[PDB]
């Protein structure tokens, strides 16, 4: 099935290529994250303010 | 991976040398449950479910009333994994 | 096969093509374009407003 | 033998009859009961299986056949599909009965959507004018 | 040989993470636990580390290049001219 | 446990065990390469039955209320109703109340 | 399929294709072209029976997509199915589902969707059935009775949308929106949406299906049959709305 | 090889009956620290009353049977590679004679085992006429 | 601590077995038209 | 067509001649490619020979007879290796495929009549010459009283129109109409019953079961499709009468329909599903043939010659089975997948055809009848629904058991797959596939 | 069902996407198990 | 109240078989290195 | 600010995508007209699907401009996103006005 | 050309339209025959009003002189929907700028054509035809326009 | 590579079966696409066009394609000897009748 298989441990423990594989994974989903929130953090807020109807005088 | 039947044996002991209830020092490896264990009606089963549990299948439930020693148990994980050989 | 043997109104149950014309930009060609498909002939056309006699 | 040959009998009506075909399907005198043979019967045939799912049968018992967990010579079933595993048929009592399923189901359902009906009556929204469409004749006046 | 087993001398039912504490709100019971030593090598430590440690170490798998690499393209945008 | 009734069925329903073993393993006739499958009783019984049990059925209450509703009510509630509406349906079409413009399946 | 493996045989003019579409796409995009090509096969009537494929954006974004996962799924396999006999009938089935989905997908008549529809059924119950277990069984054939029930409904559609004169859908919607023939026509292609998508009350096999293979499985709920229910409900806006 | 008989003991009837419940345990209680807690909570139900009367052991499955089946988990923990499983019995293998039918060419590929597998078919026919003296 | 499953076990089965449409689909609609066919074939196709 | 007429006639001697199945074979395939270059017809009749004609209805059903015809020989060969008197087997199917012929293009009624009738003879001889239940006996009584008893009376509608009219060619009758109320049943139900119907299907589930692969693949593939054939060309003046009593036949059928399907799913034999499915295919042909609506018509043409050849296929499938495990249940054979999974694809394909999954010759006729019974009443659809869902049903269930389970323990070994076989399976199929490019040929006839 | 298919197909592509990627991850983790598929037996996989 | 619901059992799952304790028998089946299984995920990954 | 009271006071909340019903009074607000840039020729030959072809579409074919020039990379075009979203976002500003322009008109005479 | 892959996918459309076209002049204009080939032009019938009441041949021949005036007109049906298709793909915004201007003749067609040929099913021929005309003129003459009722 | 074998029924036939397929076919295609390669690009397509008034084509003019021109004229009776077939049998029919 697996060539590793161990028993009643922990996984044996993988190269750090593999280990850098996974750290990447992440890595890259952390970066464009942050990316996008300081190129464009308010387009979670609405990105146009909210005026107030009782505000608009009478004119 | 396969199965090797040393391992298989020292599996079921080491769950026997485990299991508290039992004699501690795990007395002859064919310990028979009512004589030297003193395992009693229901203890028996309990021996049953650890070894399902430990060895990813049910056994069958008259089928346990057939094991009736930690030998039986490699016996009949034997003939379900092909270990003879 | 489909720039020469299309289902003209000569042939028929081959593969007729039609299509929508193309996205005008400001700045281009013609930008205010008319349209083209003047008279109801000019639908369904399949060769026909080309007819040889 | 062909099928006329193995053309099982009428319904044995007398104990006699009834050792003689339990025999025919090797069954136990007991075991053996016939179809009520009342006017849409097979006679002579028994009346086994019929429980709650063929899968309830044994799961780990030495099956000549485990395909339809069947030994060898043995009557059966007449109704032996509409029983099969591939067919109507579980391998554990129902938790709840017939009533219960389909009421828990339908009666959610009408009345959810009698409610939703109710509440479409009065649609939500947001307070916005109407959206205002360029035309002949059509003068929207600017707030200017 | 496929793998090892130990002894099982060292699978000790004395197992630190709040197995004994189970063991005592048993004890207001007090009925007992013959198979509990095959939860030792099951919460055994630096097998897992904590839970929260688990959920810091996959929640946050990559944090630290993502803001040093986002940091990195700060400076870029800052100075290769785009600038604001 | 009835006193042996599960035993009683034990002894002999066991032996064929074995020859269904015998049938199975039979170099001889697996040899032939024939075809053909072992005898089974029940197989042969139950296509026996299948085919032939029109000599048991007795036309009495049971099988006529049976039929009835199986089939003829079925075929003669459908068949009425579907008359009924044609029929109003072509009532309307025969005296010409929607002209050739509302109507539909002008193409079949 | 004799000396380099099916995965990779597939994988490589899967990936080669659907780049294709996609970049077909966007040449679609950046002039906004319909494509509506047409090849006929008989007329009685004045109807005609006529295939159909068109072309726009949408479908061929669609079917670019679905495409890359679908090589992107095949190679998954070529170890998931490392020690599996029948590899090879596994992975001409999954091109058949790709194929069929093309066709539904870029189906702008009835007909032709019908073609496909089924097509999607007929080759969900072989890769359902694909292992040997009586719940792949019961799964599969669950999956295609429902399916079944939704290619009826489209059948009866065929019957009402006789009336308007073809089976081209897309040009006559919104010319006849509120007639009582165009309503139900699209009340059937609901109910067969309906039945594809595993709407509650037929929300019954998309739990059966996970009999077959996990990429069977990726590509059954991926962009697969309940998408192409839903892909049909979009191309069928106007009287839903 | 026995196939056995089918006669049960109240002894079973109630061992059997504690078997399943500790499944029932599973499929309600998964954490195994909060299982063996639980587990011998059971036990504890199934020793207080370890030896009644006979007639108080049936009104005793009367209600062990009960509390089974009404607490049954809705997705009980079946078993992974056993009957019933998510995944068991995922494929078949045909009997040895289709090997036997292969093409001559097709036998042409594992002549080492078509020779043993020669071998063996006659010692099976030896085996086979011992098995009950033909 | 107290499992909300056993609090509300009937509706958590309800709402585990979702809605008990696999029932519906499969017990509550298949046993009456193979019993409807097997019941005909005996009255017509082979019987009156 | 007398081209034809003479080749098979100088084809009879091979019977006689020694090893001549092979021979005979291929040139009853061959005089089926002639047959096939011979393609120009319009509505009106052509070809009028002395007194045969051919047209595009007539054209399709001798093509489809033609080539299943010849592929009797390719389905049946345990005749040659018995040796069971192949020389009768090769001489009646001979002389069935002239009598055919002269069936399909007999311009005159009476005439077309005469040979529909003596096409009694043949065919009897093929389930009992070489049939294999003892129920071979009463099968065959089944079969030709069930025919005779109505084929017979319509000889007297024949003679009747004869006195009113003066002739029997068909251009003839359809320039007349008929409502003595009389003539309408006469010669409906006596075509019903070899159509057959849901209340006569009584016989058809018999002779298929008990009769040989070739036998049953006659009697599915032309018998139900001739009594069609005659229909179409008969009821053009029997419409005003026809009219006012309809409703009962399409109720029938359709009823018929969705218990029959339920009959299939509880049945347990592969001749009798297919032989089962075979009558609800063709109530559908009868229901949207009694609409008479253009529609119905010209898509009945197409689903009785699509139905035959699925039918067929279906056959040598049974056929496959039942020469390999000896046994037609539905419990001995299972599993097969495991034994000939290339033939399992087979199996599957033609389960297809016949749950119409396209491009499928089948499917294309479904969308035609439907479209005209939905027309011609809506309340049908409340039917038709349940009748194309039960349709499917059953054939995902005859694919799925026989295929799929695990194998039967008790099973001798048997050969494997073979080409005569694998040929037959394309053979039957291809063209059914083949068909939708030029539908226009058989889809276009009124 | 309002009525905007811009929002469907721009959420239906995306909705395929990262669930077949989902599909994928459970595939490797179930046969990285012994053909099992229950989420209570798996537990943290992230050190494997 | 669904978009909560789909956040609920999504985290519901991490927890279980991915941050809780491991309901495994005495075997470690685990395995990571293999490439395939990742690099046909990667390309989806990174599109996503 | 919300719906619910609608059911309460079917009257008093003026309803959906309401046209105004007293702009008549021009002592208040609306004095002015409505202005069109975008001609519909060029509206037409821009194929601007009809749900949009609205008083906001000079902008509209101006980015069509945009994303047709450079539409390989669509996110360079940026500000001509910005500006036509914002001309929408004015033309939203005048619905919800419209909206308390009529709850205004609507409420100075309701009791009189 | 403004656009970059526009001005891309015309570079492939350069390729793949110039080997075709080079074919096309290079082995085929060297390489054909010029032949010509006719339109039928079939002489009019004495139709069924014309004949008697038993000149089986020309009533056959008015038959098939309706079969193929219905299948042409059977036709100028399609051509019209055909006609109608195109406009509906026009342009997006552009179905009511000429669906009704347009459709309509497509609406009296099918009625017109309905008339003629509607409602006789298959095996019509030119007798049941031309008689229907004249229980419609009958119709028409004493009860008014049909879609009244009767009087 | 530590190959452990499989139990699975023969192939050959089934491969057989496919190469005879694939070999027949192509047999048959060959010729096939020789000659209608030929007549298109040796001869191609008759042109359209109008009446000269004087003339008169012969029923295989109405054909626009070369194989349909060699298939009319030679091996198909013509529409007008099939419509005089009719004409000249139903004469008698009616007059017998
Ligand atoms: C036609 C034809 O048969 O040509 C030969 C061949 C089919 O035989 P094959 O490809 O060698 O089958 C794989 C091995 O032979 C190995 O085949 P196998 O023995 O492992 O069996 C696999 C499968 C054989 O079939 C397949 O594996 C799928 C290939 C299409 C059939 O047949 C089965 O046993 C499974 C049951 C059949 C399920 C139905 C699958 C077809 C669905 C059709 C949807 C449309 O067809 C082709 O040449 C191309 C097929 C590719 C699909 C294009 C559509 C045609
Ligand atoms: C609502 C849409 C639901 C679609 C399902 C329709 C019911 C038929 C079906 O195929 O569902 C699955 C059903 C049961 O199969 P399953 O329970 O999974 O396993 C066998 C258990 N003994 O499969 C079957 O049992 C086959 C039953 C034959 C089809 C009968 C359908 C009846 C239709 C309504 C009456």
């Amino acid at each position: 099935k697996s060539h590793v298989v161990s028993y009643r441990n922990g996984p044996p423990p993988h190269s750090k290529a593999t280990k850098i594989g996974a750290l990447t994974v992440g890595g890259a989903m952390w970066w464009w994250v942050i990316w996008h929130l300081w190129h464009e953090p308010d387009h979670i807020t609405g990105e146009f303010d909210y005026p107030n109807s009782r505000k608009w005088s009478n004119t | 991976p396969p199965l090797s039947l040393k391992l298989i044996n020292e599996r079921v002991l080491l769950v026997l040398k485990l299991y508290d209830k039992i004699d501690p020092s795990k007395l002859n490896v064919e310990s028979h449950f009512i004589n030297d264990l003193g395992l009693d009606s229901l203890d028996h089963v309990e021996v049953i479910m650890a070894m399902e549990d430990e060895f990813g299948f049910e056994i069958p439930d008259s089928d346990a009333e057939k094991l009736l020693k930690p030998a039986d148990i490699i016996k009949y994980v034997a003939d379900k994994e092909d270990v003879y050989e | 096969y489909f720039k020469y043997n299309q289902n003209d109104w000569t042939r028929k149950g081959g593969w007729r093509v039609i299509h929508s014309r193309k996205q005008c930009v400001p700045g281009d060609e013609g930008y205010p374009k008319v349209s083209d498909r003047s008279a109801p002939s000019d639908y369904a056309a399949r060769g026909f407003n080309e007819s040889p006699l | 033998g062909w099928n006329k040959d193995y053309k099982p009998g009428p319904y044995p009506q007398t104990e006699k009859e009834r050792l003689a075909a339990a025999k025919k399907y090797y069954l136990l005198p007991e075991e053996y009961k016939p179809y009520a043979d009342d006017g849409l019967g097979y006679g002579d045939y028994p009346k086994l299986g019929y429980g709650l799912g063929v899968e309830a049968k044994d799961s780990y018992y030495p099956w000549d056949y485990p395909e339809h967990k069947r030994n060898q010579h043995e009557p059966i079933s007449a109704d032996h599909d509409l029983y099969s595993e591939d067919r109507w048929s579980q391998a554990e009592p129902p938790r709840y009965s017939n009533a219960y399923y389909f009421a828990c189901f339908l009666g959610v359902m009408s009345g959810c959507l009698a409610l939703y009906y109710w509440l479409d009556d009065k649609k939500m929204y947001r307070p916005v004018a109407a959206k205002q469409y360029p035309s002949p004749g059509v003068k929207h006046y600017t707030f200017e | 040989e496929p793998y090892t087993v130990p002894h099982a001398s060292t699978y000790k039912v004395e197992s630190v993470p709040q197995l004994v504490e189970v063991k005592e709100a048993l004890g207001r019971q007090g009925l007992k636990d013959p198979w509990l030593r095959n939860e030792v090598w099951r919460y055994e430590p630096k097998a897992f580390g904590t839970h929260r440690s688990r959920l810091n170490t996959f929640l946050f798998r990559g944090l630290g290049v993502g803001f040093c690499a986002f940091l990195a393209t700060v400076a870029v945008e800052y100075a290769l001219g785009i600038g604001k | 446990e009835e006193q042996e009734f599960i035993k009683r069925k034990h002894e002999a329903t066991l032996k064929l065990r074995q020859e269904f073993l015998k049938q199975s393993s039979n170099p001889y006739r697996h040899a032939t390469g024939e075809g053909g499958t072992v005898f089974d009783a029940g197989l042969a019984r139950f296509q026996a039955m299948r085919v032939s049990n029109y000599e048991h059925f007795k036309p009495t209450g049971k099988s006529f209320r049976t039929g009835l509703f199986a089939v003829v009510l079925p075929i003669a509630l459908y068949a009425w109703a579907l008359k009924a509406e044609r029929d109003g349906r072509e009532e309307k079409y025969r005296t010409g109340q929607v002209a050739y413009k509302d109507r539909q399946f002008k193409f079949i | 399929m004799k000396y380099l493996s099916i995965c990779s045989i597939s994988f490589v003019n899967l990936i080669s294709m659907s780049l294709s579409c996609f970049l077909l796409s966007l040449y679609f995009l950046l002039n906004d072209m319909i494509y509506f090509i047409e090849w006929e096969l008989v007329s009685l009537n004045s109807m005609s029976i006529v295939m159909t494929f068109l072309f726009d954006w949408m479908s061929l974004l669609f079917m670019s997509f679905v495409l890359m996962i679908s090589s992107l799924v095949i190679f998954y396999s070529k170890e998931y199915m490392m020690n599996d006999n029948h590899i090879n009938r596994f992975i001409m089935l999954v091109l058949m589902f790709v194929l069929s989905m093309m066709l539904l997908i870029i189906s702008p008549n009835l007909i032709s969707i019908l073609l496909g529809w089924d097509g999607l059924g007929l080759v969900s119950y072989c890769l359902v059935i694909y292992f040997q277990n009586i719940k792949s069984y019961n799964a599969g054939m669950l999956t295609a009775l429902s399916n079944r029930i939704g290619d009826v409904a489209l059948l009866l559609s065929i019957a009402w949308m006789l009336n308007y004169g073809s089976w081209n859908y897309i040009f006559y919607l919104e010319i006849m929106q509120n007639e009582f023939e165009m309503l139900m026509i699209g009340s059937l292609v609901m109910l067969a949406a309906m039945t594809k998508s595993a709407q509650i009350p037929f929300s019954s096999w998309l739990p059966a299906a996970m009999a077959a293979p996990t990429p069977v499985s990726a590509l059954v709920h991926s962009s697969t049959l309940v998408t192409a229910g839903v892909y049909l409900l979009i191309r069928f806006n106007i009287i839903l709305s | 090889a026995q196939v056995p008989l089918a006669i049960v003991s109240h002894k079973r009837q109630v061992c059997s009956l504690y078997k399943r419940a500790l499944r029932n345990l599973e499929s309600w209680y998964d954490r195994r620290n909060v299982y063996r807690y639980r587990a011998v909570q059971l036990r504890a139900r199934f020793d207080e009353n370890r030896s009644k009367d006979l007639g108080e052991g049936i009104r005793l499955l009367a209600c062990g049977q009960r509390e089974l089946f009404e607490t049954r988990h809705f997705q009980p923990r079946n078993f992974a590679n056993s009957a019933g499983g998510c995944a068991f019995e995922r494929e078949v293998i045909p009997p040895d004679w289709v090997l036997d039918y292969w093409h001559p060419l097709e036998k042409a590929q594992y002549p080492e085992y078509f020779a043993k597998r020669e071998q063996r078919k006659k010692e099976f026919v030896t085996w086979w006429e011992k098995q009950y003296g033909k | 601590f107290l499992n909300k499953s056993l609090f509300m076990y009937n509706l958590s089965t309800f709402l585990g077995s979702m809605w008990f449409m696999p029932y519906i689909s499969t017990y509550g609609m298949i046993f009456y038209p193979l019993n409807y066919g097997q019941l005909v074939v005996k009255s017509f196709d082979q019987g009156w | 067509m007398l081209k034809i007429i003479f080749f098979l006639l100088f084809l009879i001697p091979f019977c006689f001649i020694n090893n001549m199945y092979w021979m005979v074979q291929i040139m009853m395939f061959f005089i089926s490619f002639i047959f096939l270059l011979m393609n120009n017809f319009m509505n009106y009749w052509s070809e009028i020979s002395y007194f045969l004609g051919c047209d595009m209805l007539s054209y399709g059903l001798i093509l489809l007879s033609l080539w299943i015809c010849s592929l009797m020989l390719l389905a049946s060969e345990m005749i040659n290796k018995h040796n069971n008197y192949k020389n009768l087997f090769l001489l009646n199917i001979i002389i069935l495929l002239l009598l055919l012929i002269l069936t399909f293009s007999s311009m005159s009624l009476f005439m077309f009549y005469l040979f529909f009738e003596s096409s009694l003879i043949p065919t009897l001889f093929l389930i009992l010459g070489w049939g294999y239940q003892p129920e071979r006996l009463q099968a065959g009584l089944y079969l030709l009283f069930y025919t005779l008893l109505v084929s017979l009376p319509m000889l007297i509608g024949i003679f009747y129109l004869m006195n009113k009219i003066g002739s029997m060619n068909f251009y003839l009758m359809n320039n007349f109409m008929f409502n003595y109320d009389l003539l309408y049943f006469c010669l409906l139900c006596a075509f019903l019953v070899k159509m057959p119907m849901f209340l006569v299907h009584l016989w058809l589930p018999k002779a298929h079961v008990e009769a040989p692969v070739s036998g049953s693949m006659i009697l599915a593939g032309i018998m139900l499709k001739l009594g069609g054939y005659g229909m179409l060309r008969v009821i053009s003046f029997l419409q005003l009468m026809n009219l006012k009593y309809s409703f009962v036949w399409i109720s029938i059928s359709l009823v018929g329909g969705v218990l029959v399907s339920l009959v299939c799913l509880r049945q347990t034999d592969l001749k009798a599903l297919i032989a089962y499915s075979s009558v609800a295919h063709m109530g559908i042909v009868l229901s949207g043939l009694l609409t008479m609506t253009y529609w119905g018509l010209c898509g009945s043409y197409t689903l009785m010659i699509a139905h035959g050849l699925c039918s067929s296929g279906l056959f040598c499938l049974a056929n496959v089975s039942y020469e390999r495990l000896g046994s037609r249940s539905m419990l001995i054979n299972k599993g097969l997948l495991n034994f000939m999974p290339s033939m399992t694809l087979w199996w599957f394909l033609l389960s297809s055809a016949n749950m119409a999954a396209p491009p499928t010759l089948n499917l294309l006729g479904e969308i035609y009848l439907l479209n005209s019974i939905v027309s011609w009443s809506w309340i049908s659809m409340i039917l038709l629904s349940f009748l194309s869902f039960f349709s499917a049903a059953y054939t995902l269930y005859l694919y799925s058991f026989s295929q799929h389970g695990k194998l039967f323990s008790g099973v001798y070994s048997f050969s494997s797959g073979k080409i005569r076989e694998y040929l037959l399976m394309l053979l039957h199929w291809l063209p059914l596939n083949l068909l939708i490019l030029k539908s226009e040929s058989f889809m276009l006839w009124l | 069902s309002m009525g905007f298919l811009k929002l469907a197909m721009f959420h239906l592509l995306t909705h395929a996407l990262f669930k077949a990627l989902l599909f994928m991850c459970a595939g490797a983790i179930i046969h990285n198990m012994n053909n099992s598929q229950d989420i209570r037996l798996m537990g943290g996989l992230s050190i494997h | 109240f669904s978009t909560g619901l789909t956040v609920s059992y999504s985290f519901r799952l991490v927890y279980y078989s991915m941050t809780g304790d491991l309901n495994c028998g005495s075997l470690n089946m685990l395995n990571d290195e293999s490439w395939i299984m990742l690099r046909g995920m990667m390309g989806l990954l990174i599109m996503s | 600010g919300n719906a619910l009271t609608h059911y309460m006071k079917p009257d008093v909340m003026p309803g959906p995508d309401v046209v105004p019903t007293f702009d008549p009074l021009l002592g208040f607000k609306s004095r002015k007209e409505r202005v069109m840039i975008a001609t519909q020729e060029e509206m037409e030959s821009a194929k601007l699907p009809l749900e949009f072809r609205d008083y906001c579409a000079h902008l509209a074919i101006a980015y069509q401009a945009c994303r047709s020039d450079t539409f390989p990379f669509v996110y360079k075009c940026a500000h001509q996103k910005h500006e036509y979203l914002t001309c929408e976002y004015e033309d939203y500003v005048l619905r919800m006005k419209e909206f308390e322009r009529e709850r205004r008109l609507l409420e100075r005479q309701k009791r009189l | 050309p403004r656009s970059p892959m526009a001005s891309f996918a015309e570079s492939v459309l350069n390729v793949i339209d110039g080997p075709i076209t080079w074919f096309r002049e290079s082995i085929v204009e060297p390489n054909q025959q010029k032949q010509n080939w006719y339109h039928q032009r079939f002489r009019r019938v004495p139709t069924i009003d014309q004949c008697y009441t038993d000149d089986a041949v020309c009533r056959f021949e008015a038959d098939q002189q309706f079969r193929r005036d219905r299948m042409v007109d059977n036709e100028i049906v399609n051509i019209l929907r055909q006609r109608f298709e195109d406009c509906t793909l026009y342009e997006a915004p552009d179905h009511m700028v000429k669906c009704r201007p347009l459709m309509d003749q497509y609406e009296k067609a099918t009625e017109n054509w309905f008339i003629k040929y509607g409602d006789l099913g298959g095996y019509a021929n030119a007798k049941t035809a031309y008689m229907k005309q004249k229980h419609r003129l009958i119709w028409e003459r004493r009860h008014g326009p049909v879609g009244s009722g009767m009087k | 590579g530590h190959h452990q074998m499989i139990i699975k029924p023969s192939r050959f036939q089934w491969d057989k079966f496919k190469d005879l397929l694939h070999f027949y076919v192509m047999l048959g295609v060959i010729p096939v696409t020789a000659l209608v390669l030929y007549a298109n690009i040796f001869v191609g397509p008759a042109q359209l066009a109008e009446i000269p008034e004087g003339y008169e084509p012969k029923h295989w003019e109405y054909e626009k394609h070369p194989i349909s021109r060699f298939i009319s004229r030679y091996i198909l009776n013509s529409d007008q000897q099939n419509y005089e077939k009719s004409l000249h049998y139903l004469y008698e029919e009616n007059e017998k009748a």
